[PDB]
């Protein structure tokens, strides 16, 4: 028994040295909100990630919002498919989704039927997506030099009206804030048709070069985790 | 010219259908009907291995049936002691993003990859008393789902990007690759000689490969989606397949069709993980439904069903003795069942 | 070059595949038994073993 | 009478039952264990040792109608019926005070409420309602309060109105004060964010939710100590009434256990998975 | 195996029609949503339009949305995509594709280039 109880005590010590480790990680593993930059091919997410930070598959982020720790994965040198590594991210606190407003194709309706995949994913259900209308500045160029885009292939545009909840900022015409809710009512109604809710989408107008991104990110995050709170205590 | 080529292809498959066809004269459903029921099978978690915080996604059961490796998204990889749950070593992870896990048949190696699609190996001789990696095998242009040691010295591995590649520890770099398949290579199962070795990928195709002479040498479908295990049969001369059409199938490499399928109409999820018994007599397949179902691979008749986990069933492994069965799930809990 | 060549290698697979020995489903199956009765006595998980020499309990 | 006896035994046998499922039940499983559940545990703890300690001594003097026991243990009975009323209280506040916390500060709960930080607060509050409770005893302050009218025999709660209007202050109005102004906060969060999500196109729960939380603690409670400061002028009521509204606060203290698990779904959860299979 | 083929299709004037139908086997059709894909050459592949199981569930894109009509037979195992009035940007190759999991309204790869669950297609082209 003296031989075996040799190996036990040492076997002990290890278990015991093994789970302090494991707890003084575990405060910094909880600390720390996990979120998934994704988006189309040629969109702005390059601009923001930059901004943010100021042939490895993946990429990560580290920044801290008023002594909040954030950490974010862009993924990095993956093939096209993504229906079998997307399911990775079912825990991480919220999606970051940026399409363009505006190689090139119908890339708005492409962008559409990701985000529909996306929320629609049984996995993904209970994970919120954050959503940013980028390119918008380019948008307002676009819709003010007369070629339009959105006109000739979105039909329904020419029937739809700006919704009186709308809060445009001054110095914009009409048509550039009745086309950008209209994107945004198109994103509302994807998001809004099951009616689950288990989870809720972020809509963001945000130009590339924006600063209060990361405040966005952060109020975006914050509400997600304190909404995830009131369910848990049975209010909501 | 394309037309004349895809029009070849398409008699070429015309006469191998037919082939196999012509040697169906007979399925094993109806001659194993001679064959005493096993009845239905009583399973208990004997052990539970708690210390994980998120889901675990890959685990390897070791050559002893004593020591096994699981690892999680946390970036943690454990060893634990089966009988008496010990941890042996904590290995924080570079990548917190693991999709697989493997451990040495002399247990003096562990491997471990997942989308950053580089393969480290940490070697457990612990000269100074730490684990260290001892090398990192860097290449694949596509997420490293599975990876499997053929000894000390050679480890196979496979990615999502339809090629796998077999390294050489010591120099580092790839000696041979598979380029057979079309869509992303999900798990690799080494046969019991290691001289053959099969892959499934999102195409509904299994492949067969030779490692010493590096091609494919037999091609399996009928699947109706991706396939996301595969598992030998003990022998050697069969595996079993698990898809997202809630369908197991057992194919035969002497027959090269499927003997048997095995479904269920109430089952709708997929299967995750699949592994036989020691005489491979009892089937268990893992299913997303929160639950594993044991298979009688000779009457196709459900023994019994394991509902110990509380979240998706990731990963299930079998000792190499059988004396028990491990299983891992997203609730980051591991239940053992005898 | 890209499509002809992909063609040109299935063409050449599917001509190996073709080319290769096969044996009747009836003795596999019968090697799958005589390989499964064969090796039923050393199965825990088949037959319960009794905690006289079971390790878990 | 029978009946009342009756009645009683099964309150406490309820009542014990109760909570010593639901330690038992936070125990076993791994996964309730979470700081916030530290405090329900304990409050869950605290009624378990009110009902195992000033419960029966209560229902037998009623019963019986004379004290059978030491008079210094009377004295200790009544020390620790308070210090027990005046622990449940304060960890109701402390539990109000950490939901608070976790709803109106989630990325910053871990931060600003730590293990170490919980387990000071619930020693803090339980030494906090230990002074209150014997430091008269101890010090004799008893004995400066003369409107105390002679013991016939049976001995109850002093009323003298600086020490009971200062416990019943301290003891039961600023953590109710708090609890509401905590609730309230709550409250006007959940409907601000019940608005924004219906701001989306493609209430009633809540309230009430809240509405019964409150108000089970606010009627049960509130009528015991109006009474106690109707005494502490030494108005004339009938002692029967008082008994009474005395075993109401009791079955409240044996109904709060209860309400919390139905209304956290992590509780409702584990108790379908463990109390159906049996 | 599982295999896919395109069947109808050819040169037509514009304002004409056309009818192209979708043959499905080695699998149950009825438990798969079907989607229709388009290539136009130079360009990359793009959605067109898509139909649930049971056919209750019928969207288009907005270029083609009140032109084109699809339909599914599960009896048959066919996938129809009635083409009318067509115009000279319609010129494309049209492939038919099959969601890749059952019993679920979500599909990610149909269209990202290298999706194998899709058939071989025909050629569709509109001239003077
Ligand atoms: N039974 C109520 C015990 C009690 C708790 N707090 C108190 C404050 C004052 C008092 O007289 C009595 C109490």
């Amino acid at each position: 028994t003296e031989d075996q109880r040799n190996e036990e005590k040492a076997q002990r010590e290890a278990n015991k040295k093994i789970e302090k480790q494991l707890q003084k990680d575990k405060q910094v593993y909880r600390a720390t909100h996990r979120l998934l930059l994704l988006g189309a091919g040629e969109s702005g997410k390059n601009t923001i990630v930059k901004q943010m930070r100021i042939t490895s598959g993946i990429f990560e982020t580290k920044f801290q919002v008023d002594k909040v720790n954030f950490h974010m994965f862009d993924v990095g040198a993956q093939r096209d498919e993504r229906r079998k590594w997307i399911q990775c991210f079912n825990d991480v606190t919220a999606i970051i989704f940026v399409v363009a407003s505006s190689n090139q194709t119908n890339r708005l309706q492409a962008a559409l039927k990701l985000f529909d995949s996306i929320w629609n994913n049984k996995w993904l259900r209970d994970t919120s997506v954050i959503l940013f209308l980028n390119k918008q500045d380019l948008l307002a160029e676009k819709v003010l030099a007369g070629k339009s885009k959105i006109e000739d292939y979105f039909p329904e545009f020419a029937r739809y009206t700006t919704p009186e909840d709308a809060t445009p900022e001054p110095g914009e015409d009409p048509r550039v804030t009745r086309a950008k809710y209209f994107i945004r009512d198109e994103f509302l109604r994807i998001s809004t048709a099951s009616g689950d809710g288990r989870h809720y989408c972020y809509p963001h107008f945000t130009c590339a070069v924006d600063t209060e991104n990361i405040r966005r990110v952060f109020n975006d995050c914050r509400d997600i985790i304190q909404r995830m709170h009131l369910r848990q205590y049975e209010l909501l | 010219e394309l037309d004349q080529l895809r029009q070849e292809a398409e008699q070429l498959k015309n006469q191998i259908r037919d082939a196999r066809k012509a040697c169906a004269d007979a399925t094993l459903s109806q001659i194993t009907n001679n064959i005493d029921p096993v009845g239905r099978i009583q399973m208990r978690t004997r052990r539970t291995l708690r210390g994980h915080l998120a889901k675990i996604y890959a685990m390897h059961w070791g050559t002893d049936s004593r020591l096994l490796v699981s690892a999680s998204q946390d970036g943690k990889l454990i060893i634990w002691d089966s009988y008496t749950t010990n941890k042996v070593h904590a290995i924080p992870l570079r990548s917190s993003w693991v999709m697989t896990c493997a451990y040495a048949p002399s247990g003096n190696y562990v491997a471990c990859g997942g989308l950053d699609n580089i393969c480290s190996i940490y070697n457990l001789k612990t000269r100074e008393g730490n684990v260290r990696v001892s090398r990192e095998l860097a290449g694949h242009t596509g997420y490293l789902s599975c990876c499997r040691f053929l000894d000390d010295n050679q480890i196979v591995t496979s990615s999502g990007d339809t090629t796998c590649a077999l390294w050489d520890i010591e120099t580092g770099q790839q000696t041979t690759t598979f380029t057979g398949h079309t869509g992303d290579v999900m798990s690799l199962s080494l046969a019991p000689d290691t001289r053959l070795f099969v892959s499934g990928a999102c195409d509904a195709s299994a492949k067969l490969w030779d490692v010493r002479e590096g091609m494919c040498r037999q091609t399996f479908t009928g699947h109706e989606s991706d396939i996301n295990a595969i598992c030998f049969f003990p022998n050697g001369n069969a595996f079993a397949t698990g898809s997202d059409d809630a369908t197991c199938r057992l194919f035969d490499l002497r027959a090269d069709q499927e003997l048997m399928t095995y479904s269920h109409d109430n089952i709708i999820c997929g299967i995750t993980s699949v592994s036989f018994s020691k005489s491979g007599r009892l089937l268990l397949a893992g299913y997303d439904d929160f639950n594993c179902n044991v298979w009688d691979a000779l009457k196709a008749d459900r023994a019994g069903v394991l509902a110990g986990h509380d979240n998706r069933v990731s990963c299930l492994g079998v000792t190499d003795d059988g004396m028990a069965v491990a299983t891992g799930s997203w609730d980051s809990f591991l239940k053992i069942w005898n | 070059t890209a499509s002809i060549a992909q063609a040109r290698k299935l063409v050449e697979q599917l001509k190996m595949e073709a080319n290769i020995d096969r044996i009747k489903v009836s003795k596999a199956a019968a090697d799958l038994m005589a390989y499964c009765e064969a090796h039923a006595k050393e199965d825990p998980l088949l037959t319960p073993v009794p905690a006289s020499e079971n390790p878990f309990r | 009478s029978g009946w009342v006896a009756a009645a009683l035994c099964v309150v406490i046998a309820l009542t014990a039952a109760a909570n010593s499922l639901l330690i038992a039940l936070i125990c076993t499983q791994p996964a309730l264990r979470n700081t916030s559940n530290f405090f329900l545990v304990s409050l869950f703890t605290s009624d378990l040792m009110v009902g195992l300690v000033v419960m029966p001594p209560a229902m037998l003097n009623a019963l019986y109608g004379r004290w059978v026991l030491a008079r210094g243990l009377c004295l200790l009975w009544t020390a620790f019926d308070v210090m027990c009323c005046s622990a449940s209280i304060l960890n109701l506040c402390l539990i109000s005070l950490d939901r608070y916390l976790l709803i109106l500060s989630p990325l910053r709960y871990k931060l600003r409420m730590t293990p170490l930080r919980a387990l000071a607060l619930v020693l803090g509050a339980w030494s906090l309602a230990a002074l209150a409770s014997f430091l008269p005893l101890l010090l004799g302050w008893h004995e400066l309060g003369h409107a105390r009218p002679p013991v016939p025999g049976q001995c109850r709660l002093l009323a003298s109105l600086p020490f009971v209007l200062v416990a019943s202050g301290l003891t039961f109005f600023l953590p109710s004060g708090a609890i509401c102004f905590t609730y309230c906060r709550i409250l006007l969060a959940a409907r601000k964010q019940a608005v924004q999500v219906a701001s989306l196109t493609t209430a009633l729960k809540a309230s009430l939710t809240l509405g019964i939380l409150l108000g089970m603690f606010f009627v049960t409670w509130l009528p015991f100590f109006v009474a106690n400061i109707v005494q502490a002028v030494c108005d004339c009521i009938s002692p029967g009434l008082f008994d009474v509204l005395t075993w109401l606060g009791y079955c409240n203290s044996t109904m709060n256990p209860i309400i919390y698990p139905l209304f956290m779904r992590d509780f409702k959860r584990a108790l379908g998975r463990f109390l159906p299979c049996p | 195996q599982v295999q896919l083929q395109e069947s109808g299709g050819g040169l037509v004037q514009p304002g004409g029609s056309l009818r192209l139908s979708c043959a499905a086997s080695g699998f149950t059709f009825s438990n798969y949503k079907m989607n229709w894909v388009r290539q136009a050459p130079g360009k990359g592949l793009e959605w067109v339009s898509d139909i649930s199981q049971s056919g209750a569930s019928i969207s288009y894109t907005g270029s083609v949305k009140g032109r084109f009509t699809i339909s599914r037979d599960n009896a048959k195992n066919t996938l129809y995509l009635q083409m009318n009035s067509l115009k000279p940007e319609d010129t494309a190759v049209y492939y038919c594709a099959r969601c890749p999991a059952p019993f679920t309204r979500d599909c990610f790869d149909v269209t990202s280039t290298t999706y194998a669950y899709r058939g071989q297609g025909t050629q569709v082209t509109v001239s003077s």
